[PDB]
């Protein structure tokens, strides 16, 4: 808050501009990596209710009805063994969403094989 | 946004453009509780003085020394003070405080200053050229004069060299103004030293008896301690003021606290070495320090081909300290909140997108 | 240890966050690191340079962080570039390459 | 008035592990859950500190240098222990400091005392002996505050000067050894700051007699010498050290 | 005048960490196109052109 | 060796901290890359005689 400070500040031009820029560059670099990486389907696909595959269980890769965050038991898993004019600003897509593009893509892998990546 | 885009048309999109800073409101300045008072009581107010030869020399040390209860006394004649103001003696602080008390007539407390002269300076009480401190003189034609003659007050009106600063002599010996020997008798140019004043209740103003009190402040290279005391403005809380608590400044929100301090402690700091709870020093009780809220100011707009309506964005910024919508993000103002959900059209944050149709989030 | 690669992000994250905070603490040469104690203590004409000294020492701390922020910024974009390349191709369809 | 001891048994004086013991807080600032690390004057970990007695017939008073600072360990009970004397010279060329815990309160005094070769206080079976200085001449700094105090009571204190300021650090510990130090930690809290101002090199352990010629009651106490290293402090949630790693000890703590 | 050759030597040696720093990126991706082909062209056959 | 030169030296702070830190990570990483590269396989396999 030291008017004295910026004054002296000023006289060494648009450093400040610069890391700014720098680091908004960054912030907006996560977010299309986020984008790039979750984000390759358009259509939101679901499993179907009666889980019958033949055999195959996908119960710890599949979302948990009795979980409130709506992710998977791996997943869950996952989330818990994670642990001055700074602000942190907060992701584009939310980790309930980003659960949900992977949900989408285990429902498309699962009951469509390869072919939602490729078209209908 | 055109400012700092550098152009007169914005395309769609969200831009960051300022800062925003809750500015603080008030001072808040709470240092120590006002206990252990100096003893002056016993200096001023005392039953009976010494004389200007054998004066009494109190230090006072350890304590809170209040000058203002002094300074607006209407009881004191003299106040004069040397080497230093009387208005910034209640907010310094000295090692010690020398208080020299006696007793002289009217016309001499002239005499008690540096660089003067007369039997007082010469042979009496001496004070230095480098004197820092107040000379108070007051008159006592009311306690030091009975009608009679009160005799019990002194002088010493010759020494054969004058006395040095800070001197005392309370010698009674035979002063010897001639080349021959006194031997111990008042004989012939034999006098004695102390003379007594006859304070007598009808005597003039320039004989009347003066009460005088010298304070002799002195800074020495020991930390000093008896410090005059400080005030206390009446403590804000939930709002973004400027603390000062015992020397600690900063800016900060001050706030209940759930630590429970050790007795020995009084501030707080987190991991990263930034003060961020407080013991108050009046009352003891613990408050958190918040900084106060600092975020960036965003623009949300379409492209000024479509329209110019805007959003603002306070990244970080609760809506209380600021078409007003709470996100995570921070405080959307301009957009209003919509139940549906479409794509992403202006990325907000959270998974708050913005959109143009009035702007709607 | 078997979640190290993502720890390793976080840890590198807050520690180059609380390197940043931390070199506020220095003076850089300067008598004090506070602002305040320099502006309350000195004349303008020198108060001016402790002020320099602080504002060069600080805006080095910072271009330091950015720099490393911006060289971290191109590895994550890199592993998120792979991690993509892994979705399309492992998840969306078999892949034959090998490993 | 002075009285010379010319009853005791010539012994050489013992040595002992500090064991983690001699830490004191750094500062007057909270910290909770963490881990600091502070470059300070402590006392290494495991080092050897001098171990005196006081047993019948056994009177440690000897002259030993203060050093940097001095951490002061009692292994106490029935109240011998009443006090330290600091200075240079010790006596009325230089300035010194007294601090004494008599049987009402506990009296610190900067004066220029003319010390006893063997200053000493005593109990009657009350106390009714003192004989520590001959005379005070100039008397700068005095403070009057409350009293500070098998082997049941430890007393640890830290006495050092920094710029003109004696900092003197209390830590009051319940114990059931017999002999030696017991092993474990504990930080030692403030107890005062004093502006004394004065050059310290030289320092007097206090006891008191018990008469009934003269009896020495059973005590101990043990002197160790301040370096100035670094320590990792461990805060826990409620603000108080419970752990401590000494930095240049030995790799792993380092 | 220790303060001007400190000065000058912390730029010269954040400089040299920083070309390091770059070079290594440079290196990273290098090594991580040789374990790729290490992978897929010694380890298997590709069917991947040039 | 100088003593005046490194008590000015640290008024500036955790520089030389961060610049030996980044040199440690570069020197694991080289180590990592060998790893990556040579290191595939478990068994160490010979040709026949
Ligand atoms: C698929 O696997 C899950 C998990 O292994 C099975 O769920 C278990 O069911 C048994 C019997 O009801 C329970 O005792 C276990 O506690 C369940 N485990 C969990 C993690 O919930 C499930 O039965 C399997 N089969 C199907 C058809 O879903
Ligand atoms: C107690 O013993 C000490 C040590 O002998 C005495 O101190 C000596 O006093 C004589 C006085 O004539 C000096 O000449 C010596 O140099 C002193 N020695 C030391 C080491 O200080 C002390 O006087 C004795 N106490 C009494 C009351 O006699
Ligand atoms: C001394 O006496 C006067 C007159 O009674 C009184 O106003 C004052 O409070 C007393 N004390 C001091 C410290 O002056
Ligand atoms: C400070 O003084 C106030 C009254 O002015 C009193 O209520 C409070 O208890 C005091 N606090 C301490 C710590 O003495
Ligand atoms: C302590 O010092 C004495 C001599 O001063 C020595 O004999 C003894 O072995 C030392 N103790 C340790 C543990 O080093
Ligand atoms: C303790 O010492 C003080 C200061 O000399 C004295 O006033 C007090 O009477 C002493 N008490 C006893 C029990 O000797
Ligand atoms: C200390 O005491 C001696 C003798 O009483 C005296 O001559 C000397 O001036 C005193 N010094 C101070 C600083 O009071
Ligand atoms: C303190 O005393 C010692 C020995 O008497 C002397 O070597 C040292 O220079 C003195 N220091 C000061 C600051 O007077
Ligand atoms: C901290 O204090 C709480 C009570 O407030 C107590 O329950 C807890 O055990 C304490 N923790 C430690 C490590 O002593």
């Amino acid at each position: 808050d030291s008017t004295e400070c910026s004054n002296l500040l000023l006289q060494y031009g648009s450093f400040c501009t610069q890391l700014n820029r720098a680091l908004t560059g960054i912030a907006v670099e996560q977010d299309k990596n986020t984008q790039e990486v979750f984000a390759q389907v358009k259509q939101i696909y679901k499993t179907p209710p009666i889980k019958d595959f033949g055999g195959f269980n996908f119960s710890q890769i599949l979302p948990d009805p009795s979980k409130p965050s709506k992710r998977s038991p791996i997943e869950d898993l996952l989330f818990n063994k994670v642990t001055n004019g700074l602000t942190v600003l907060p992701p584009l897509l939310t980790d309930e969403m980003i659960a949900q593009y992977t949900s989408a893509l285990l429902a498309g892998t699962i009951t469509s094989g390869w072919t939602f990546g490729a078209g209908p | 946004t055109k400012c700092t885009l550098k152009s007169f048309t914005v395309e769609k999109g969200i831009y960051q453009t300022s800062n925003f800073r809750v500015q603080p409101t008030e001072s808040i300045v709470r240092f120590p509780n006002i206990t252990n008072l100096c003893p002056f009581g016993e200096v001023f107010n005392a039953t009976r003085f010494a004389s200007v030869y054998a004066w009494n020399r109190k230090r006072i040390s350890n304590c809170v020394a209040d000058y203002s209860v002094l300074y607006n006394s209407a009881s004191f004649s003299t106040f004069k003070c040397y080497g230093v103001s009387p208005t910034k003696l209640n907010d310094l602080c000295f090692t010690n405080v020398y208080a020299d008390s006696f007793v002289i007539r009217g016309d001499e407390v002239r005499q008690i200053a540096p660089g003067q002269t007369g039997n007082i300076a010469d042979y009496n009480y001496k004070l230095p050229d480098d004197f820092t401190g107040c000379v108070i003189a007051w008159n006592s034609n009311n306690l030091d004069s009975k009608v009679g003659g009160n005799y019990n007050y002194l002088y010493r009106l010759f020494r054969k060299s004058n006395l040095k600063p800070f001197e005392r002599d309370i010698s009674t010996e035979i002063y010897q103004a001639g080349s021959t020997p006194c031997n111990g008798v008042k004989g012939f140019n034999c006098y004695f030293p102390l003379q007594s004043y006859g304070f007598q209740p009808t005597y003039g103003v320039g004989y009347q008896p003066y009460r005088v009190v010298v304070l002799s402040f002195e800074l020495l290279h020991a930390p000093a301690t008896v410090c005059g005391p400080k005030k206390s403005t009446n403590l804000v809380k939930n709002k973004c003021v400027n603390f000062n608590f015992n020397g600690l400044t900063g800016t900060g929100v001050l706030t209940e606290s759930n630590k429970k301090f050790l007795p020995f402690q009084q501030f707080g700091r987190d991991i990263a070495d930034t003060t961020d709870a407080v013991r108050d020093p009046q009352t003891l009780e613990i408050l958190d320090i918040t900084p106060c809220s600092f975020g960036g100011v965003s623009v949300i707009t379409p492209g000024t081909n479509t329209s110019n309506q805007v959003a603002v964005l306070y990244q970080g910024v609760n809506c209380t300290e600021v078409n007003v919508f709470q996100t995570r993000a921070g405080c959307l103002i301009g957009a209003e909140h919509v139940n549906n959900s479409y794509e992403c059209d202006i990325p907000i944050g959270a998974g708050i997108c913005a959109s143009y149709q009035s702007i709607i989030a | 240890s078997a979640l190290g690669k993502l720890q390793d992000v976080v840890n590198q994250n807050a520690q180059a966050l609380n390197t940043l905070v931390k070199q506020l603490s220095s003076n850089f040469g300067a008598i004090s690191s506070v602002l305040n104690d320099i502006l309350s203590r000195l004349d303008p004409p020198e108060a001016e340079v402790q002020i320099d000294r602080l504002i060069t020492g600080r805006l080095q701390s910072l271009q330091t962080y950015v720099t490393q922020q911006l060289i971290r910024a191109a590895e994550i974009r890199a592993s998120a570039n792979l991690a993509a390349t892994k979705m399309s191709e492992c998840v969306l369809g078999q892949s034959k390459r090998v490993d | 008035q002075c009285v010379n001891l010319t009853t005791r048994t010539q012994l050489p004086p013992a040595y002992t592990n500090s064991f983690t013991r001699g830490v004191y807080y750094p500062d007057k600032v909270f910290r909770s859950s963490v881990l600091h690390s502070t470059q300070d004057l402590f006392l290494p970990f495991f080092s050897n500190v001098t171990w005196f007695h006081a047993i019948h017939k056994r009177f440690d008073n000897p002259v030993l240098p203060f050093n940097d600072g001095v951490y002061f360990a009692s292994t106490e009970k029935s109240n011998i222990i009443r006090g330290w004397i600091f200075g240079t010279t010790l006596d009325s060329k230089t300035q010194s400091l007294l601090i004494v815990n008599n049987a009402t309160n506990v009296v610190i005094k900067v004066c220029e005392f003319q010390f006893c070769n063997d200053p000493f206080l005593g109990v009657y079976y009350m106390e009714s002996e003192f004989r520590v200085y001959s005379s005070a001449n100039n008397c700068t700094f005095e403070y009057v505050s409350q009293p500070f105090l098998n082997f049941k009571n430890l007393r640890e204190f830290v006495f050092k000067n920094i710029d003109g300021y004696f900092k003197i650090y209390s830590k009051h510990t319940p114990i059931n050894l017999v002999r030696d130090l017991p092993q474990g930690f504990s930080a030692l809290e403030p107890l005062v700051d004093l502006p004394i101002g004065i050059n310290i090199t030289r320092f007097q352990t206090l006891l008191a007699l018990h008469r009934s010629g003269w009896t020495a009651g059973a005590a101990a106490y043990y002197v160790g010498y301040l370096q100035p290293r670094t320590f990792l402090l461990k805060y826990n949630e409620n603000g108080t050290i419970t752990d401590a790693v000494d930095c240049a000890l030995d790799p792993l703590s380092e």
